[PDB]
RNA sequence: CCCGGCGAGGGGAGUGAAAAAGAACCUGAAACCGUGUACGUACAAGCAGUGGGAGCACGCUUAGGCGUGUGACUGCGUACC
RNA sequence: GUGAAGAGGGAAACAACCCAGACCGCCAGCUAAGGUCCCAAAGUCAUGGUUAAGUGGGAAACGAUGUGGGAAGGCCCAGAC
RNA sequence: GAUGUCGGCUCAUCACAUCCUGGGGCUGAAGUAGGUCCCAAGGGUAUGGCUGUUCGCCAUUUAAAGUGGUACGCGAGCUGG
RNA sequence: GCUGAAAGCAUCUAAGCACGAAACUUGCCCCGAGAUGAGUUCUCCCUGACCCUUUAAGGGUCCUGAAGGAACGUUGAAGAC
């Protein structure tokens, strides 16, 4: 239920080893606008794919 | 001055054959160890493997006193709760014949890493031929 | 002897004249082709790799694409390997029917079991079920004592616990096999077998007879 | 003056002997948490050190075969009150 | 007598058993108990015997043409068993 | 300056001085069915009535309803008669 | 049990040989080369130009970016993630 002993700052680390992030390899651009935005998302301007979509 | 020690880098490691036809279990894994491990150097070094390779033919014609042949048993255990697996002397003899001279080395030899790496240089076949003539071997009739 | 490379395609009923009903597990059982053959001077063992169904051309890769260019025949969904029984003699390029099954009269069909997922014992192991009443407190379902005091102090290997239950391995042995229809590829055997519809099947004659 | 939400918080400029004295302000220790560099570490079992000891890095050196850090491998070794 | 209040070496490990009483230092030598095929420092030493049971390396009354040695005795080329 | 007990439930694991199944010798073993001893631990090895019960008596089954060790196995898994 | 001496016989045993159980090793099913002893087979891909230097399994620049992989998306009789 609870421990015996105090852990370590190594076993807190290696716990941690796994917690790390990932970035985004690569953002997409635009036909149109030549925006970065993410693959399959629209941009904030507006576009996708160079159609104008929805940007009201 | 301080006592010689033997470097890793520098060390000089020979490479033998031995045939085991008809010798003594015991006493032929008894001079393997002593070799592989270097006490026949006078560079020896405990912390070092100053050993030379050695080759083994014919494990499968070595030889056992008394009724060792049927009456001696290599037990070894799984891990599961049944687990306690055993073995004759013959029968290892026809399913693995390598093995029997690997553990009679293994248990002679140091324990622990270096030991360990001492039982590589040791190359065990089951009959005369090897496919190691590159080295070199010398014969070694011990 | 060796065996062949189908698809389940469903389960149905074959009505006989007697009046019996026979329960029967459908087969698609294509044309398999051979890919590769393996003898002992080179692969220390005798046996074949067959191929069957297609594969988008757009989708196989390189490696794959050399490997059926060398044996002269169309790629397919996968590769398996069947061992030879020291009389059996093929070639590549050779294409094997469902006719091989004619006169086996039994089959072992081998697949890939449904997935249950994480499974409780109860489900996994078949462990009987404690007091739904009389005080129960949160132990409805839990398998109980899992080991002893302080001799072993352990659990011990081969537990019985929950944990996955299914997508594995299955064979099951000794199917009557019911009807051989080469003009349509397919093999109908009696029972059931491993895996949902659509899944890959190993059928290999029966050998404990 | 600048970034920032006419923010918080900072970077400059300026004051001052000193702003690493900037108001969460003399001095600013330890536990604890971090960035960087060197070495070691993914076939090896236990009070984690000690004795021996390769290699690497670095500083010397009127090459002087010394010093510092690291510590593969190895003998012994079950904390304190 | 030892431990307690005593380390070191040996008995695999083992306060009380065996050897032996640590002022400090040395990469010198001789020994004790105990040991000298390998793990693991030192005799695969020498000589003459025993054991075949891994006895050695767990045990009794009792049982048995196991085997070695010794002191006698009984019946026998008037032919024994 | 806390090692929580009976029995039940759940889950078990080992031993063999073996309950069943398997292999044998003797028999005051005709056969059937038994008695006793040897080998054998691969697997298997009841449900219910009464009682908190273990045990036990009873009813009815079963090829058999084995003997024991595991903190008289198992309450940081349940129950609390 | 056969043959058979020690022991002129006898004797399953000492040499030698043949039968013998759900135990043992295999045969059936599943995992399985982290089997660091890291295995085998088939196939596919990459065929630049220079510089620095304690000159070596060395460092760096420009050009090049394959096989294939991952990521994203639509998803699954696959799935806690
Ligand atoms: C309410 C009230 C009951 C009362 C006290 C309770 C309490 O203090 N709880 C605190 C728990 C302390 C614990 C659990 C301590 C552990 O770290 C060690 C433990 F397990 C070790 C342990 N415990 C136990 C045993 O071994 C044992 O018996 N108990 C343990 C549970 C209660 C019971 C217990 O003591 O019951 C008490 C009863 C009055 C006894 O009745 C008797 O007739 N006793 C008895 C019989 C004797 C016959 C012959 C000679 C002499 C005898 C003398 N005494």
């Amino acid at each position: 239920a609870v421990q015996q002993n105090k852990p370590t700052r190594s076993k807190r680390g290696m716990r941690r080893s796994h917690d790390a992030l990932t970035a985004v390899t690569s953002l997409s651009v635009d036909k149109t606008s030549g925006e970065k935005h993410l693959r399959h998302h629209i941009t904030a301007d507006g576009y996708y794919r160079g159609r104008k979509v929805i940007a009201k | 001055m301080k006592t010689f020690t033997a470097k890793p880098e520098t060390v000089k490691r020979d490479w033998y054959v031995v045939d085991a036809t008809g010798k003594t279990l015991g006493r032929l894994a008894t001079e393997l160890a002593r070799r592989l491990r270097g006490k026949h150097k006078a560079e020896y070094t405990p912390h070092v493997d100053t050993g030379d390779y050695i080759i083994v033919l014919n494990a499968d014609k070595v030889a056992v006193t008394g009724n060792k042949r049927t009456d001696k048993v290599y037990y070894h255990h799984t891990g599961h709760i049944g687990g306690i697996k055993q073995a004759t002397f013959e029968e290892m003899i026809a399913r693995r014949p390598e093995r029997v001279i690997e553990i009679a080395v293994k248990g002679m030899l140091p324990k622990g890493p270096l030991g360990r790496a001492m039982f590589r240089k040791l190359k065990v076949y089951a009959g005369n031929e090897h496919n190691h003539a590159a080295q070199q071997p010398q014969v070694l009739d011990i | 002897m060796i065996g062949l490379v189908g698809k389940k395609v469903g389960m149905t009923r074959i009505f006989t004249e007697d009046g019996v009903s026979i329960p029967v597990t459908v087969i698609e059982v294509e044309a398999n082709r051979v890919t590769q053959v393996k003898d002992l001077a080179n692969d220390g063992y005798r046996a074949i790799q067959v191929t069957t169904g297609a594969k988008k051309a757009n989708r196989v890769t390189k490696p794959e694409a050399g490997h059926f260019a060398k044996a002269g025949v169309e790629a397919g969904r996968g590769l398996w390997e069947f061992r030879l029984a020291e009389g059996e003699e093929f070639t590549v390029g050779q294409s094997i029917s469902v006719e091989l099954f004619a006169d086996v009269k039994k089959v072992d069909v081998t697949g890939t079991s449904k997935g249950k997922g994480f499974a409780g014992t109860v489900k996994r192991w078949n462990f009987r079920t404690q007091d739904a009443t009389h005080g129960n407190s949160l132990s409805h379902r839990v398998p109980g004592s899992i080991g002893q005091n302080q001799t072993p102090g352990k659990v011990f290997k081969g537990k019985k616990m929950a944990g996955q239950m299914g997508n594995e391995r299955v064979t099951v042995q000794s199917l009557d096999v019911v009807r051989v229809d080469a003009e349509r590829n397919l093999l109908l055997v009696k029972g059931a077998v491993p895996g949902a519809t659509g899944s890959d099947l190993i059928v290999k004659p029966a050998v404990k007879a």
